[PDB]
């Protein structure tokens, strides 16, 4: 798998690969990697498909169950600390979860927070997590700058998983794209590396080590 | 360890060697295997001594305290108690226990337990290391409703040859008669056995 | 040992070598060529187990050097690259196999035509217009896929080569203490002093 | 350490109507990274074309070492090797290394130059010949490959039939395995004349 | 596999099923497992495919160059002696179970040899995984004086065990004959009980289905 | 965590037009040696059903039991205990299932392979099978251990689908079961001559077989085997 | 465990044991809180019946509960220590889990949750 | 040491049409190289137009159906007899699979019937309750045989229309119910002849509006 | 048991 | 595998069960496990019958090349050759062999080499997983100086104990009489010895 | 986590903490504070097990803020120093030990005196006027036997700290990706922005 | 391997 | 691994 | 560890 979030002038872009493997069979093309918790809210999944889905769907009920309780939206680092708390309980039990916690709140601006497994919880920039997270990053870091367009951030993002989904055996099937802004997330729908990888060779003229 | 039991016309005998064994050391070459349980209920220990004592110790325990409310028990009662202990408890236990008892309704009774914990009432039984050795005589020289001199006889001569080929069994054949007479205890030494 | 990459251009091959040494938690030296010149227009960069690496290079070095006195003649790259596949394909079932991992660079004479072979240690030999070794290539792939163009210049093969040790630095792990550059084209083999 | 699923990919060999079709993928990888597009696993000593799947290390060496057997057998012999002969050469060559083998899925395709007769012939790695009438299947996508060839594959397909039936055999069975892909190429071998097509796949 | 012998008054009968496999799938549908060591002595081989070939072709040259040698019609002992003595010396390492059965100038033979080199002498055996299911119907129907049509028929049988109730062995039964003063013959798919049923659809693509990238001719000639 | 000690071979089973047949060797073999040679593994509860039990006899000791408290407890406030609120085999097998799954689930499994036999009250012949994993499966033919590999063979050869079960009577039902008894006692090494077999027929009931033996067996063949090959003599 | 239900129900569906724990408040030293512009001011009595104190170490009437909140009473000043540490706890454990500060309104809603708890709880007061 | 898990083989198949759906399995029941049972049923009607399949470990797979059966009467009782929806159950197997994160059920888990919607929906499970709903699933031991197959004739994978130079992809279109149970025969036939663990008979179970119908084909018994 |  | 070598009065008499065994599974019933290594040496084998059979063939070999220069070799000498193999390859070789001949000077001889490779020369021998359960039995039967028919029964009822309580033995009793006389097999069926 | 040093001066503390967090072959974060102010004048830097480290530094955070609500005082350098190491000395014991260590640099208010302390996993606490934990230590303090003084400036301390973080990056075999520093004095706690 |  |  |  290959998830990045990256924070930007004009919010954050979040973008993730579909494919589920079971070793070397691929189980499926069509997976939703990123789970919507709330309109301000998006939560990002790696390694174990059944402890990134059960918990993160947990995660949503327990921000719902925040709101009607405290008549607010729950921050993005409450929201985090939920799930890395609960995670760090199971320590040792071997759940396998890389994840990016990606939302905006009026107290914080557009945040991103990386939550793993064996209980890590970080702030930050960027973060590319998955079995293609360095071939992400290579593409991402080189490119990447604060003052990125919302088309050229929405496009750099695609571009780093389809870097990642054509290297890293263990990513592919599709690009699903989001963008965070003060007003929410907007879907920037799902693209199939299939037709994708072609039509971007040929628009870039990248991607010269494959027969054209 | 050879320990065996034989039902007759006037009850049923117990027999046992009396060795016990550290690796190839005998720690105790005067063992008494053959224990009391009831008045008229007897067991032979083989495997661990100590835990054959521990379970031994709770069933006496537990036909005293049947005595005390519903009177004397049944040999298959006495069976059953090994058996509970011995089963329910078969992952920490090594304990081969064969059983046997007079009633005057039932007369001779003997059941074995092996390591399962599995129950099997038998006219004769043989159990521990040398009994392999005498499954084969034990079984053409065995014939129900023996005499006491015979059934002394065929317990004599099968736990010689157990001694005499067992590295594991040795010393002294103890023997234990119950009957409606009463308890009687045997003993028979080496110069006399070893010589058959 | 750890990071060698090779870029091959229109007209050169650019192979830059991390120049760290380190055993335990101690880095013995940040100055070290991973790299012998196997002909005057052939350079190998290798990576692998301590000894193996150098034991191995100049074994191969000794070899095509023989070979050039003999013929009074400089092999081509494709087939210095098939006879050291060949060693390690050898050594691969041995009773103690070369734990080394190899780039050949090489301009052919002939052809008039930089050449670039990735050779592992069980002796898997390919053809690239980049290659890489050990975790390396789990960064500079992806980026070479993107940037990299087959027509480019030794200047921008440099800046593009630039661009991959940027990343390295920003991303690995392991302090490698930069890179020594060399250069393989028709006038032969030079090193860049300053990167 | 499994020397069979280090670099990953696939061959399928199929029978038609006077003619022999033989497929493969272009990955060589290092397990996860994909590292060359190019590296083809078809290759052909005369009329007789052999496909090996396995470790590329012996996928080269092996290709090598035929190239080199069949070259004295030319010289000796003065004719070109038969299907039907080679197959039995590759038996043998493998099992000299009984217990300490190639770890290989090589596949025989070609058309006997006297009898006209369409063969195909797969191996275990050890030499064991497996003969079939209708298809040969080899690599990490063997199971895939079965399924695909075993429901699309009729008789007596036409050259321009055969090819759509072993490309869709091929494609769909290598975007089920992680570690084949990246490219393909198809012979379509008739009696005097063989057409190669790299088909347009999925590059993930 | 299941692989059976069974004698008959004036000859030997060995059968054997046409399945092999790696691991779960099944490779050959319809594959022999019947090898001729000599024009009169045939061989039944289970366990590794290659190993049951490799020593039935290396037995059967040496005893070809033997039959030369001595201007004799070779014999079954022979077979047997060479096999289980160079089976015995890779102790086991090559996994060969074989059901060696002919007819020579002595008499009609039926043996087993195991991989480790161990021989057993028989009217009736059988080998492979399928082996439980045959040698229950062997059990069950064989008796002394069998004809020739009886034992083709229990030698059948013993292999359809097999085929139906072991998922090893499947397909069809091979059957070879060898009887006294006559040529052995060789019945290859002598019943074939499992024929794949007509399917419901042809999955004949419309050509230009596939997308193509590049054409060429090859060139094979010189 | 167990390992079974004590233990008892082969169950053998089939159903036929009117009911089914079940049989079990008389067995309680400890490793190689053959210990205990009057056991009873084919346990009767009610007049309607007979559960045959292989494995750890120790195990099956404590199912007889649960079996004989199963019997006690309908019995309890149950005017119909002997009509229409019997035990059906249908009840026993489920109830055995429920606990063989528990004790695996809780990794202390009863270490057995149990086949129940019998005829429901609407006339319909059952026979399932549950093990120590407590996995079950229903079949015109079934059998534990050794019997799977040699019995089953020769028992689908007379029933090998559902549409054969009107066309089996239990004269030809009964012989195969005797015959595949004959040929466990040759190649099962852990198996006895003297064996136990029980009959539940729709019409006739429960008829219980102790002390059978195998019989007309074909050794007479074995004086011509003489050595491994070359041997003359 | 004592189990008593103290506080229940009367006829006229009044629960008696806190009307007269009201009756304990109404009885404590006066506390006032008056709220202005940008500020909150709280006023506490102390009874003048006490002479010979030492007014360093006596525990003071207003309590803080956080750096940014604080609690003042009326009543039983034994039972105040329990409610003040329960909040303290709570407010430690908040920022721990939100990474924030408790609100006023959260704080109160809490130490009103407890007091609630106290009525309809078996063996307490 | 006592291993808890074991395989009984076979394998199950989802098919999802616009007005329809179908969950087929084979009725072989296995265990190593002994068959159990020619029909042992492993696709349940579990009631409110839900059929189910768990395949993999037959004990853990009987254990989780019979817990969903149950799930689905409980749901009736505590809401209403309200009709337990598609996504709704598949939600309650997640919790049911996941609740055993720590000592698994060793099955892969298929359910088919109609969403709100009246259209056929497809949901499949790993063995710890993660779940997707597809239009297409092969799950158990022949499932990498024929979901290949699958993607080539229900979603048109890897087909481009006829001379279009590969750019014009094969529109998606929903199949008939005659359409899908063709595919569904032929994919069982071709996982028989390849897989051991496959054959004997397949159990179809069709979903429509009108409730729950069954279709039983013969499969080969080698 | 799938992985992402 | 249960079998025995009796010397008597006229030679020596070799017995053995028939049974081979892959664990619980008899791949033959009907097994020959007495072997002629000589006209009048014969041995019988138990262990690993791939192990048992080379060593038998190579014995064979042996004794016929020492007939060819040296004439008829002695039971000792055949034993003397079976040791070597069995001792010098005890590393690799899982073989209980007993020897026994009949010489017209030395009469019945029997010797055992069990798994060390060691030589013990007895008035009669048993081995096999069998001979444990007939240690006693024998030891109180055996007689020097039996007649035929007296060591065919001792032979005979021994065999039966060892088949009825081993699970590795079973099928036929084989045995073959040595004596001046000649060579002669004898064969007893299921149906005579298990009700001895 | 890996680098965390201290350096006890005339009057003040100065914790440095290396900025990098490894996962695998990336540097997921090269800016991260290993360290929570426990009290005004009490500073405690971390370094072990991934989500262990915060997790019981947010804990002890927790507890000492709890102590300075309660009793309206601030717990002395020493007080804290032996309420973290009982919490360890109690994990060690438990099922699942927190694997963390830490350095707890204080400015004792009543004393006017900088205090630190070394706490390893284990419980093991000890007085230092210069403190290391994990592989650091076995370059810093044979340096500062060397270079220390017990007299010195904070910015003599800052300059002897310097020297130790040069002599890590040019010896350590993995990029710590530079050190955040802090001083603990008479006035409280600052952060040293450039370094 | 291959096995029959 | 057949025995006697 | 004394036996019988
Ligand atoms: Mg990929
Ligand atoms: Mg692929
Ligand atoms: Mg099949
Ligand atoms: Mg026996
Ligand atoms: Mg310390």
């Amino acid at each position: 798998t290959t998830t990045l979030a990256f924070r930007f002038q004009g919010g954050i872009i979040v973008a993730v690969d579909s494919r589920a493997t079971a070793g070397n069979w691929v189980a499926s093309q069509t997976v939703k990697k990123v789970i919507e918790i709330n309109p301000f809210l998006l939560g990002t999944m790696a390694g174990g498909a059944a402890d990134c889905q059960f918990w993160e769907t947990w995660l949503g009920s327990q921000c719902r169950l925040h709101e009607l309780r405290e008549k607010e939206r729950i921050s993005v680092a409450a929201a985090s600390k939920i799930l890395s708390n609960l995670v760090y309980q199971y320590k040792g039990a071997g759940l396998s979860m890389g994840t990016m916690i990606c939302g905006y709140t009026r107290k914080e601006g557009p945040t991103i927070y990386y939550v793993d497994s064996d209980g890590t919880r970080l702030k930050g920039d960027i973060f590319c997590v998955g079995s293609g997270q360095t071939f992400a990053y290579g593409v991402l870091d080189s490119n990447y700058k604060w003052d990125l367009s919302v088309e050229d951030a929405l496009y750099l993002g695609k571009r780093s998983i389809l870097a990642a989904a054509h290297r890293d055996a263990y990513s592919g099937g599709s690009v699903n794209l989001y963008h965070v802004t003060e007003d929410g997330w907007i879907y920037h729908g799902n693209h199939d590396v299939g037709e994708l990888f072609w039509k971007v060779k040929e628009e870039e003229g990248s991607f010269n080590n494959v027969i054209g | 360890t050879s320990i065996m039991a034989v039902t007759f016309k006037d009850g049923v005998i117990l027999g046992a060697d009396s060795r016990t064994t550290t690796g190839a050391y005998i720690a105790n070459r005067v063992t008494d295997k053959l224990t009391r349980v009831h008045d008229k209920i007897w067991c032979c220990r083989s495997g661990s001594a100590a835990d054959t004592q521990a379970i031994a110790d709770i069933v006496q325990y537990h036909l005293e305290l049947y005595t005390s409310q519903y009177g004397t028990p049944s040999t298959e009662t006495a069976a059953s108690v090994f058996k509970e202990l011995c089963y329910e408890n078969k992952d920490n236990l090594t304990a081969g226990i064969i059983v046997a008892g007079y009633d005057d309704k039932n007369k001779g009774e003997v059941y074995t337990i092996p390591l399962g914990g599995s129950v099997h009432k038998l006219p004769y039984a043989i159990a521990g290391s040398g009994s392999t050795f005498i499954y084969g005589y034990c079984d053409k020289n065995f014939r129900e409703n023996m005499s006491k001199e015979e059934t002394v006889d065929f317990i004599k001569h099968s736990l010689s040859q157990a001694i005499k080929w067992d590295g594991s069994s040795g010393g002294v054949i103890r023997m234990v008669v119950l009957t409606a007479a009463g308890v009687e205890r045997l003993i028979f030494y080496p110069d006399e056995y070893e010589q058959l | 040992m750890d990071i060698i990459l090779g870029i091959r251009v229109q007209d050169s091959v650019i192979l830059a070598s991390s120049k760290a040494v380190t055993r335990g938690i101690s880095v013995l030296k940040d100055s070290d060529d991973k790299t012998r010149q196997l002909s005057p227009h052939t350079l190998m960069s290798f990576a692998g187990e301590a000894g193996d690496t150098v034991q191995f290079a100049e074994y191969i070095q000794a070899n095509i050097q023989l070979y050039s006195i003999r013929e009074d003649y400089e092999l081509s790259p494709q087939a210095v690259s098939s006879f050291v596949r060949q060693e390690l394909a050898k050594s691969i079932r041995s009773r103690r196999p070369y734990q080394v991992n190899v780039l050949i660079g090489g301009y052919d004479k002939k052809k008039n035509k930089p050449e670039l072979y990735q050779i592992d240690y069980l002796g898997t030999k390919v053809e690239l217009p980049y290659g890489a070794h050990g975790y390396s290539g789990f960064y500079t792939f992806s980026l070479l896929d993107h940037h990299y163009r087959p027509d480019m210049t030794t200047e921008e093969g440099l800046d593009l080569l630039k661009l991959c040790v940027q990343e390295l630095e920003k991303r690995m792990p392991m302090d490698f203490k930069g890179v020594i550059v060399k250069i393989v084209d028709k006038d032969g083999i030079r090193q860049v002093d300053d990167f | 350490s499994d020397p069979s699923s280090i670099n990953g990919g696939i061959v399928v060999a199929m029978t038609g109507k006077d003619c022999v079709a033989i497929a493969c993928d272009l990955r060589l990888g290092s397990q996860s990274l994909g590292v060359s597009n190019k590296f083809e696993k078809i290759f052909h000593y005369g009329h007789v074309f052999l496909g090996i799947t396995g470790l590329a290390t012996d996928v080269t060496t092996l290709n090598e070492m035929f190239r080199y057997k069949t070259n004295l057998y030319k010289l000796k012999e003065e004719r070109a090797i038969e299907p039907e002969t080679f197959t039995q050469l590759v038996s043998s060559s493998l099992y000299e290394r009984r217990f300490g083998p190639y770890f290989v899925g090589p596949v025989v395709a070609g058309i006997n130059s006297k009898s006209g007769k369409p063969f195909i012939a797969g191996f275990d790695l050890i030499g064991c010949i497996d003969e079939a009438k209708d298809f040969i299947v080899s690599g990490t996508a063997s199971d895939q490959l079965f399924g695909m060839c075993e429901s699309l594959y009729e008789p007596n397909l036409e050259p321009e039939d055969l090819f759509e039936t072993i490309s869709q055999a091929l494609l769909n069975a290598a975007d089920r395995d992680a570690l084949s892909g990246w490219g393909a190429v198809v012979y379509i071998i008739k009696k005097d004349e063989v057409v190669k097509r790299y088909l347009k796949m999925r590059q993930d | 596999t299941t692989i059976v012998g069974v004698k008959f008054n004036n000859g030997v009968v060995i059968a054997a099923d046409t399945r092999s496999t790696q691991g779960p799938i099944v490779a050959d549908k319809n594959c022999a497992k019947l090898h001729r060591i000599s024009p009169k002595i045939w061989c039944a081989g289970a366990g590794t495919a290659a190993d049951t070939e490799a020593v039935t072709q290396l037995i059967g040259s040496n005893i070809e160059l033997h039959s030369l040698y001595t201007s004799r019609e070779p014999r079954v002992v022979s077979a047997l002696q060479m096999l289980k003595q160079h089976l015995f010396k890779y102790q086991g390492h090559i996994g060969a179970y074989l059901i060696v059965a002919g007819v020579d100038p002595t008499g009609s033979h039926l043996f087993s040899i195991h991989a480790h080199g161990s021989t057993d002498v028989g009217y009736y055996l059988s080998l492979g995984s399928g082996s439980l299911a045959a040698m229950a119907v062997l059990e069950s129907h064989w008796k002394q004086d069998l004809t020739k049509e009886e034992a083709i028929k229990l030698a059948s049988d013993a292999i359809q065990a097999g085929i139906w109730n072991d998922l090893g062995s499947g397909s069809n039964v091979d059957v070879c004959v060898m009887e006294i003063g006559k040529d052995a013959e060789y019945l290859r798919n002598y019943l074939t009980p499992n024929v794949r049923e007509e399917k419901q659809k042809s999955y004949k693509f419309p050509r230009g289905t596939t997308a193509v990238l590049k054409e060429s001719i090859v060139n094979i000639c010189d | 965590t167990q390992q079974p000690i004590v233990t008892g071979t082969s169950v053998i089973s089939m159903k036929y037009d009117n009911g089914v047949i079940i049989a079990a060797d008389n067995l309680g073999s400890y490793g190689s040696l053959l210990r205990f040679n009057g056991v009873e593994r084919l346990i009767p509860v009610g007049d309607n059903t007979v559960v045959g039990i292989s494995g750890d006899i120790s195990d099956m000791q404590h199912i007889e039991r649960l079996l004989k408290d199963l019997v006690t407890e309908n019995a309890y406030d149950n005017p119909l205990a002997d009509a229409e609120e019997a035990l059906e085999p249908s009840y026993i097998f489920e109830y055995l299932a429920t606990v063989m799954y528990q004790r695996r689930s809780k990794m202390n499994p009863l270490w057995n392979a149990i086949i129940v036999a019998g005829v429901q009250s609407n006339g319909d012949q059952f026979l399932r099978y549950v093990n120590l994993l407590g996995v079950t499966y229903s079949s015109p033919t079934l059998a534990t251990g050794f019997g799977a590999h040699m019995a089953n063979p020769l028992l689908r050869k007379v029933v090998d689908r559902e549409s054969d079960i009107p066309k089996t009577t239990v004269q030809v039902a009964e012989e195969a079961i005797v015959n595949a008894m004959r040929v466990l006692y040759y190649r099962d090494a852990r198996s006895s001559r003297n064996f136990s077999l029980a009959i539940i027929d729709k019409n006739t009931g429960l008829t219980f077989k102790k002390n059978l033996q195998v019989e007309n067996m074909k050794w007479d063949f074995a004086k011509d085997i003489k050595g491994y090959g070359t041997q003359k003599i | 465990g004592y189990d008593r239900a103290l506080s229940i129900f009367s006829p006229d569906g009044h629960i008696f044991q806190v009307e007269y724990a009201l009756e304990a408040v109404k009885r404590g030293t006066c506390a006032v809180g008056v709220k202005g512009k940008n500020c909150v001011v709280l006023g506490c009595e102390r009874r003048s019946t006490l002479k010979l104190q030492d007014t360093r170490i006596t525990p003071s009437k207003v309590s803080k509960i956080d750096s940014h909140v604080v609690l003042s009473f009326s009543g039983l000043n034994a039972d105040s220590r329990i409610l003040i540490e329960k909040a303290r706890v709570e407010a430690q454990s908040h920022r721990l889990t939100l990474e924030d500060p408790v609100t006023v309104e959260y704080l109160t809603r809490y130490v009103a949750g407890v007091q609630q708890r106290y009525t309809q709880s078996g063996g307490v007061r | 040491q006592f291993n808890p898990y074991g395989d009984n083989g076979g394998t199950i198949l989802g098919i999802a049409g616009e007005d329809f759906a179908v969950l087929a399995g084979d009725t072989r029941n296995i265990t190593d190289y002994s068959i159990n049972s020619r029909y042992e049923p492993k696709v349940f009607d579990c009631g409110d137009n839900i059929v189910m399949s768990a395949n993999g470990f037959a004990a853990d797979g009987d254990a989780l159906v019979k817990r969903f059966k149950n799930s689905v009467k409980w749901y009736h009782f505590d809401h209403n007899d309200k009709k337990l929806s598609i996504n709704s159950a598949a939600r309650n197997i997640q919790h049911l699979l996941y609740g055993k994160r720590f000592f698994p059920y060793y099955v892969h888990t298929i359910i088919a019937g109609l969403d709100e919607d009246g259209k056929g929906a497809v949901y499949s499970f790993d063995p710890v309750g993660s779940y997707e709903r597809e239009q297409c699933r092969a799950g158990g031991a022949a499932a990498s045989l024929i979901m290949p197959f699958l993607d080539n004739q229900v979603n048109f994978k890897n087909q481009y229309e006829p001379g279009t130079n590969g750019k014009v992809k094969k529109p998606l279109k929903y199949l008939s119910v005659e359409e899908v149970i063709k595919l569904v025969r032929d994919s069982f036939t071709s996982a028989t002849e390849r897989h051991i663990q496959v054959g004997d008979g397949l159990e179809i179970l069709i979903v429509t509006k009108d409730g729950v119908r069954k279709e039983f084909y013969e499969l080969k018994r080698d | 048991f799938l992985w992402x």
